[PDB]
RNA sequence: AUGAUGUCAUACUUAUCCUGUCCCUUUUUUUUCCA
């Protein structure tokens, strides 16, 4: 159980991770973020929404990271 | 904590009491305690042991293991406390023999200090409004009325030692103890020094339980 | 029970009885990469010990292949304090 | 002391070997001598 | 009442005190919130007792210094009436043995004083610079420190210029120059933006009447200096000369700590000062080499370390100015008496060493090494071998080498302490001679046997060692004879009884066959070992970790003038060295079993270990199948695997988990080399994941876990998929060990399989009506998350959006 | 490419003293660079300014004259976004034009 | 009490069956989880693997293959026919019926090289004879009795044994094709 | 008078071991003479 | 048809241990009708 202290402590360490009673809006809105920061990072998925639209990569950008602060609707209740 | 002072640090019935009262209050908390428990000549008389107790035992190295015997003899169960208890017990049973602590490996001076000091709180007792009575043989009064004295002198089991119950910082139990082998779960001592390591003497096995019993308001049931 | 304050540019060391196995995965072969520690596991009295045993810095904890090629050596000082 | 298991092995060592070979069965059980033996037998 | 009530409702520091991280979050985020309107008014009375009460402990302490800085962040102007009670209640823990109290008091005052009202400080603790107390005064002075690091120095130097420019107090002028060498404590290098300015603060007290103020301006200089390195007096010579005069117009204190000042400045100054400097200073220390005082030793020793230690001190000017005094008065028998002395004194003379070379320190401490008190002789050899162990012995003459070498010999057989301070000596001091040692060969020798035939074992024992040391240059000198002898010689001892005299022989051995190789050995190893072999019977650490060595060595290189038949009955002993109590000794016997399997085949070895992983007790039998695994590494794998699988079929317990563990050594020793391997071994393995045992399937998750690590981007991803449908199963379990094996067969699988396949296996668990079988899913997806999260953004699957939340990820499905 | 890990955003400062490291929540390093004594560049163990529940639209090196150096980055707080059921927090939430400094003195870095 | 309103929220299992949109899925204890519409999409999505069968039992993994007897591992061919078997027999035999006097005799005076066994038998069997074995794909999670679960699906009329010949009167073997079995003579004659 | 060309003596574990199948050759006799129908030896051991 | 309960010995696991342990200085507190 100081295995538990370093675990939710593992659960403050990784942003993502879950536990036994997680709940399906915690568990989309996180791998909805990952997603976008990856859209961000990876250099070529950004060509490829940039040219889908026909927006261009500041634009693109600029909308991935107001989209990260509220994905997936409003919370749970 | 012990009850001498109010929530506002002034004197209660129970906290003058024992300042009229000689000796200290933990002491002085475990002989009110015995006017609860009716075992108040086995109080008293542990109360005169621990007054004096750092010379009890003679342990000359040119007889060690008769020395070691003439003590183990009255090794108790319960703890160090009603050992001494005994101990008295049979030295003014044999009528106040110097010989008996002579052959017995005790040392008289101890012995004999440590009655008189008894003798005067009997004659503190009547002020102290202490009705004379005896366990008639249950120590789980005798035990008891230890905890509610000495409630604060505890420790319990840790899988990394015996460590304390407040400050959970890390005790050692003296080699000489009457449970120095038994070693027991839930623990009052009546030291705490650091000699070489960390010790505690006149130690004796509790209840955890007697604890709600006496101090649900500094010991509470989470923490046990 | 670890450390893991995050990691350093310090390098840890083994005491002799401790010498040759890896900080973890308890291996004996095939080391490739050193091992580094916290500065506050790396101060003082514990200046080259054994992140194992306590003993004297002698030899050099390394990190067996198998905890390079899944990465567990990107956490920092492992020291069981 | 005595338990059920190495009681039972005695028994079955006895009953085949005879009743005066005492180191043999001796051998077969394990921390037990041949007084021993002889004795809980007897 | 409003104030009892809010006092009421703040004591939820109760819900940050005991709870859970739940309860720290309500009631830390409300009241980070709340902390304007709840003011610090009634809390710092509240909030003071419990960070002074005698036991809150680590972690309430980090709690509660966690609220004072972050309700002070808020609080910027809501906590100012209460300045000086919290400034004088923490005061004391900056000046404090508690490195922790120092680092806390340090950072909560920084806060405090950070978003605190300015003046107040200044305010308040003027006329506390003045008092009468040297306690107060160095309290407040630490403090000012401590204030500086909180605002910066600027805001303040006019009123330091003040409280040291104060013609009331030579008490305030005293208070003042320690603030200064506070700061230069506690903020080190961020002073060169000043760098001077303190110095003008400081030059009024060096010339002070009171010794007091002179003496703590002195060390002001010195910490200054230390934390003002290299960059030298461009600030500092304004105050260069009442140094210099009250040197010597002084006596005591003054002396130590005003020497310690300009030892400090000694390194940062220049030629024509630190040769003017150095050579006035000189005459003091001649006069101070005798001096009886400790600290005054320390502090002119480092001093002379650094003072004649640079380029400005000549070689000549030290060897005939400070040397006569300095071995006169320090090499007496008192230093080496000296727990301290001992040691610094080394430090000063081996850097004299350093200086001006080997052929007059050696020659002024050669006979101290037949001294009385042989802490002495022990502490000169501790010096010479630092010494000729950092420098070499280039210039070390004829007589010179004679002396030491003979020095040598007496200090070793005088020898009365089981040490290795003589041992080291001697290895050092041959080590540098490197050639020049060869006419004393047989002195030496001669020497060391008269010790090897002595009645006490201890003595007999350290002259096996000493020949362990000097084994190879008794070779490389090419002594014929004499290592001749100590060989055969050797070979005659081979029959003591006393273990600890044995183990050293064995060691003297081993490193005399380390130097000259095997096929010009004095007794032909192929005597040697067939001595050896009786001895792998001796049951004793020492012996038995030495013995095995050299066998060790022998079948390594050796190993063709030794019979077949020997080396099995070498195998059949080995067979119980695998119990010693040391690891050490195992670990050396499986390396064996290893170069004999390469030096006879294999095939007679491997059939004497299965026969042995019959024997029960586990450490046996673990070591055995390590030494299986090793035999395989090293003759191909080929040749052992269908012995051991075939050896899968008795049915016995202990030998089939043999049989599992071995395999599973071998695919972690291979490796890469397994992509051969994989097909014949599924097919047993999934053999023994179908129910055997508990054990059974926890060595049948290792052995899949090595084999995934190992076959990491081959492409045998069918047999580790199929592996996986038959250790999954085994996910529900509870047993330590076993579920512990399976999890970890999940990691390797999970680099080697790739993250698709098990987030599929992690899927439908997720949410699932129980709980146990909800936690060991995230379990898995937390460890499968953690290590490649970003693979998964590839493979998480299609989750429809409901009324009010948006759940597709449209970005993905853009057509182009 | 993951979220917490540093790497997406990098600033120096503009004389060449330190770096920092950044990722687009919860974490950011700083390294010192001092030329060693043959001016052969080293790098020491990195700082630390971890802060949860936070973006990071960029960093940048603010130019100071020999001070601490001090880097500048945007943020925002997904924070209580979160925690509102109405979706109100998700409006009324504004960037934090930041600065965040060194103490190469006391070498750690200051909100 | 809370948790029982929820379980007033705890549907039926038509509730479900007939809101969801493939009911193949729906099981038992699949409404008491807390987010039954997820857990049935996800259950039903393509290619994911379901639960062991066993969490719900009492008993543990297969303390119920306890019972049985079982039958040694047999070996792949390609290492039998190396023969490694036999070598291994014959030095079985040999000591189990030797004595301890002549063990430890054979410890001391060791019967070097009693057998051989060439190279290239080996290295061939490893590098030139060693096959695939039987793999099951992706998803087929081995669960108890599974391989004593003999097998079925197999609806095709055509699918034949040499067993099923032997004991029904029809031919086994190439013979299998230009063997019509006593069942197609009444498939002829009545349908 | 021992006798020349003899190995050792059996070192505990090897005594242990051989202990071990003496006690269950006894065993099999036993439950040979009681000739017992509910009994199985597992491919365990 | 496998429940927990156990003071059950045996079997078994971690290349898990054989090297992480020990005895107090000094000394002090007023008292109550006798029968
Ligand atoms: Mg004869
Ligand atoms: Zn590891
Ligand atoms: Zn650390
Ligand atoms: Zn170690």
């Amino acid at each position: 159980y100081t295995i538990h202290s370093q675990l939710e402590h593992l659960q403050s360490k990784y942003i993502g991770t879950g536990h036994a009673d997680t709940t399906k809006w915690e568990w989309l809105v996180n791998q909805h973020r990952d997603s976008y920061c990856s859209y961000m990072g990876h250099f070529d998925l950004l060509n490829y929404f940039a040219i889908a639209e026909n927006e261009s990569k500041a634009r693109v950008r600029f909308n991935l990271m107001e989209k990260m602060l509220q994905p997936c609707g409003p919370p749970a209740d | 904590a012990l009850g001498a002072l109010n929530h506002l640090g002034e004197l209660t019935t129970s906290g003058r009491k024992m300042a009229e009262l000689p000796v200290d209050p933990m002491l002085s908390k475990m002989i009110l305690a015995s006017e609860k428990y009716s075992c108040s000549e086995e109080i008293l008389t542990v109360a005169a042991m621990l007054s004096v107790n750092n010379s009890i035992f003679y342990r000359p190295k040119d007889k060690v293991v008769h020395a070691d015997n003439a003590r183990v003899n009255f090794f108790l169960p319960g703890g160090d406390h009603l050992v001494l208890l005994n101990v008295y017990t049979q030295w003014a049973e044999s009528g106040y023999s110097s010989q008996w602590c002579y052959e017995n490996f005790v040392q008289f001076r101890s012995m004999r200090r440590a009655r008189d000091v008894r003798e005067q709180l009997e004659g503190l007792l009547e002020r102290v409004e202490v009705g004379l009575s005896s366990c008639q043989g249950d120590y789980i009064r005798v035990r008891k009325a230890i905890t509610a004295g000495y409630f604060y002198h505890t420790a319990r089991l840790t899988r990394s030692g015996y460590r304390t119950v407040k400050q959970q910082q890390t005790v050692f139990i003296h080699p000489n103890s009457s449970l120095f082998e038994q070693q027991p779960r839930w623990l009052l001592y009546h030291e705490l020094v650091l000699t070489t390591k960390e010790f505690m003497r006149q130690v004796l096995e509790i209840e955890s339980s007697w604890l709600l019993e006496v101090a649900p308001h500094y010991y509470k049931a989470k923490e046990l | 029970i670890f450390c893991r304050k995050q990691a350093g540019v310090a390098i840890g060391r083994l005491c002799e009885k401790c010498d040759g196995k890896c900080v973890i995965c308890d291996s004996y072969v095939r080391p490739c990469t050193l091992v580094r520690i916290c500065d506050e596991c790396n101060y003082g009295s514990y200046q080259g010990r054994c992140v194992i045993c306590g003993g004297p810095g002698v030899s050099d904890a390394y990190y067996c292949k198998e905890c390079t090629i899944q990465e567990k050596d990107r956490d920092g000082c492992p020291k069981i304090v | 002391v005595w338990r059920n298991t190495e009681d039972e092995i005695l028994k079955a060592a006895v009953m085949k070997y005879g009743k005066n070979q005492w180191s043999r069965i001796a051998s077969l059980l394990h921390r037990k001598s041949a007084k021993q033996c002889k004795a809980r037998w007897y | 009442p409003e104030e009892q009530k809010e006092r009421k409702i703040m004591k939820l520091l109760l819900k940050i005190k005991n709870g859970t991280p739940p309860m720290r979050k309500a009631a830390l985020r409300q009241i980070t919130d709340k902390a304007r309107e709840f003011g610090a008014g009634p809390l710092f009375n509240q909030i003071l007792p419990l960070l002074m009460s005698p036991t809150l402990e680590d972690q309430e302490r980090h709690l509660l210094v966690k609220v004072i800085d972050r309700i002070l962040y808020k609080l910027d102007d809501l906590v100012r009436p209460y300045v000086h009670k919290i400034l004088v209640v923490i005061e004391p823990l900056l000046i404090d043995e508690d490195y922790y109290a120092r680092v806390e008091g340090r950072e909560i005052i920084s806060n405090l004083a950070k978003a605190a009202g300015l003046a107040t400080m200044i305010s308040t603790m003027r006329p506390d610079i003045d008092n009468m107390d040297e306690y107060v005064r160095n309290t407040t002075a630490r403090a000012f420190a401590v204030v500086a690091s909180a605002l910066g120095i600027p805001s303040l130097l006019p009123f330091l210029k003040a409280v040291c420019k104060s013609k009331k107090s030579w008490q305030a002028r005293h208070t003042g120059i320690k603030i200064v060498q506070q700061i230069a404590i506690l903020m080190g290098c961020a002073i060169l933006p000043h760098l001077r300015s303190l110095v003008e603060i400081i030059e009024h007290g060096l010339v002070d009447e009171q010794q007091k103020v002179r003496t703590i301006s002195a060390l002001a200089i010195a910490a200054l200096a230390e934390a003002a390195t290299p960059y030298g007096i461009e600030s500092f010579d304004s105050v260069l000369k009442p140094l210099w005069k009250g040197i010597r117009q002084h006596r005591g204190k003054g002396l130590a700590a005003f020497l310690k000042a300009i030892g400090y400045l000694i390194p940062l100054m220049d030629a024509e000062y630190a040769n003017y400097y150095t050579r006035e200073v000189m005459l003091i220390l001649i006069r101070e080499f005798q001096s009886p005082d400790e600290e005054m030793k320390k502090i002119v020793l480092k001093v002379v370390k650094q003072c004649c230690g640079t380029d400005g001190v000549e070689a000549n000017y030290i060897k005939t100015e400070i040397l006569p005094p300095f071995f006169k008065h320090f090499w007496q028998h008192r230093m080496a008496l000296d727990r301290r002395n001992y040691r610094q004194l080394v430090d000063t003379t081996v850097e004299l060493a350093n200086k001006v070379g080997a052929a007059e320190i050696i020659s002024r401490i050669v006979d101290d090494l037949k001294d009385e008190a042989e802490q002495y002789r022990k502490m000169v050899m501790e010096t010479i071998e630092k010494i000729m162990g950092n420098l070499g012995a280039a210039d070390i003459d004829h007589k010179l080498e004679e002396q030491l070498i003979d020095g040598i010999l007496y200090a070793f057989q005088e020898q009365t302490t089981e040490d290795s301070v003589m041992l080291n000596g001697f290895g050092t001091v041959v080590n540098a001679l490197g050639k020049r040692v060869k006419p004393y060969l047989p002195q030496i020798c001669g020497t060391v046997l008269w010790r090897l035939n002595n009645k006490s074992a201890k003595v007999r024992q350290q002259a096996a060692d000493l020949i362990s040391r000097t084994a190879v240059v008794m070779k490389t000198c090419q002594e014929e004879k004499l290592m001749g002898h100590l060989g055969v010689v050797l070979y005659e001892y081979l029959g003591e009884e006393y273990p600890e005299v044995l183990g050293s022989i064995l060691g003297a051995l081993k490193a005399i066959v380390n130097v000259i190789g095997m096929h010009k050995m004095t007794p032909p190893i192929k005597d040697l070992l067939p001595r050896l072999t009786p001895i792998l019977k001796n049951r004793h650490e020492k012996v038995q970790e030495n013995c095995i060595d050299l066998v060790g060595r022998i079948a390594d290189r050796g190993a063709e003038y030794v019979s077949a038949r020997e080396w099995m009955r070498i195998c059949f002993e080995l067979l119980e060295l695998l119990k010693a109590h040391k690891k050490a000794i195992r670990r050396a016997t499986v390396n064996t079993f290893g170069y004999i399997a390469k030096a006879i085949g294999p095939h007679d070895v491997l059939a004497t270990l299965l026969n042995n992983l019959k024997v029960q007790e586990r450490q046996n039998r673990v070591c055995t199948t390590v030494a299986i695994a090793i035999v395989a590494e090293t003759c191909s794998p080929f040749t052992v695997l269908p012995a051991l699988m075939n050896e899968y079929r008795v049915p016995e317990l202990n030998v089939q988990n043999g049989v599992l563990k071995s395999l599973s050594f071998l695919f972690e020793y291979i490796g890469e080399m397994g992509k051969d391997y994989i097909y014949a071994v599924t097919p047993l393995l999934e053999d023994a994941l179908m129910d055997r045992d508990l054990v059974h399937r926890q060595t049948a998750s290792a052995v899949v876990q090595h084999m995934s690590l190992g076959v990491y981007g081959f492409g045998c991803e069918d047999s580790l998929n199929h592996l996986l449908n038959y250790v999954w199963p085994n996910v529900f379990e509870t047993s330590p060990h076993v579920i512990q094996a399976v999890m970890g067969a999940l990691e390797g699988l999970r680099v080697a399989i790739g993250p698709c396949r098990m987030l599929q296996y992690c899927l439908q668990g997720l949410f699932h009506p129980a709980r146990k079988v909800r936690d060991v899913y995230w379990k898995i997806y937390n460890s499968i998350y953690i290590g490649s999260q970003d693979a998964l953004i590839a493979h998480y699957p299609r989750i429809y959006n409901d009324d009010k939340n948006t759940y597709i990820r449209y970005e993905l499905d853009y057509i182009l | 490419c993951r979220r917490i890990v540093p790497g997406q955003f990098l600033a120096v400062d503009p004389k060449g003293r330190a770096v920092m490291i950044s990722a687009i929540e919860k974490q950011k390093l700083v390294y010192i660079l001092n030329r060693d004594a043959a001016a052969r560049l080293t790098i020491s163990s990195p700082l630390e300014a971890h802060k949860a529940n936070t973006l990071v639209y960029h960093v940048v090196g603010v130019d100071v004259g020999f001070e601490n150096p001090m880097f500048a980055c945007l943020e925002m707080d997904y924070e209580e976004a979160d925690n509102d059921p109405t979706g109100e927090a998700a409006a009324n939430t504004q960037q934090t034009l930041t600065f965040y400094e060194l103490d190469l003195g006391l070498n750690h870095v200051v909100r | 009490s809370k948790k029982k309103l929820r379980r007033m929220n705890r549907f039926t299992v038509a509730e479900l069956k007939q809101l969801v949109a493939r009911p193949d899925v729906v099981e038992m204890h699949d409404v008491t989880a807390q987010d039954p519409k997820l857990l049935v999409h996800l259950k039903a999505t393509r290619n994911s693997v379901p639960v062991p069968r066993h969490w719900c039992f009492k008993r543990k993994y297969l303390q119920g293959k306890r019972g049985i007897e079982k039958p040694p591992f047999e070996l792949p061919d390609f290492i039998k026919r190396t023969g490694i078997q036999e070598m291994r027999e014959a030095l079985q035999e040999k000591e189990e019926q030797k004595t301890m006097k002549s063990k430890m005799r054979e410890k001391v005076r060791p019967k070097m090289g009693k057998i051989d066994i060439d190279y290239q038998k080996l290295h061939d069997a490893f590098f030139k004879w060693q096959t695939k074995p039987k793999l099951t794909i992706h998803g087929d999670l081995y669960y108890e009795g599974k391989e004593f679960e003999t097998r079925l699906k197999e609806k095709k009329p055509g699918d034949l044994s040499d067993e099923l010949r032997i004991s029904l009167g029809m031919p086994v073997g190439p013979n299998a094709h230009k063997v019509p079995p006593p069942w197609l003579i009444a498939m002829q004659r009545y349908g | 008078g021992g006798k020349t060309g003899s190995g050792g003596v059996a070192s505990s574990s090897e005594s242990n071991r051989d202990r071990r199948e003496r006690l269950r050759q006894l065993a099999l006799e036993t439950i040979d003479i009681n000739k017992d129908p509910y009994f199985m030896k597992n491919h365990l051991g």
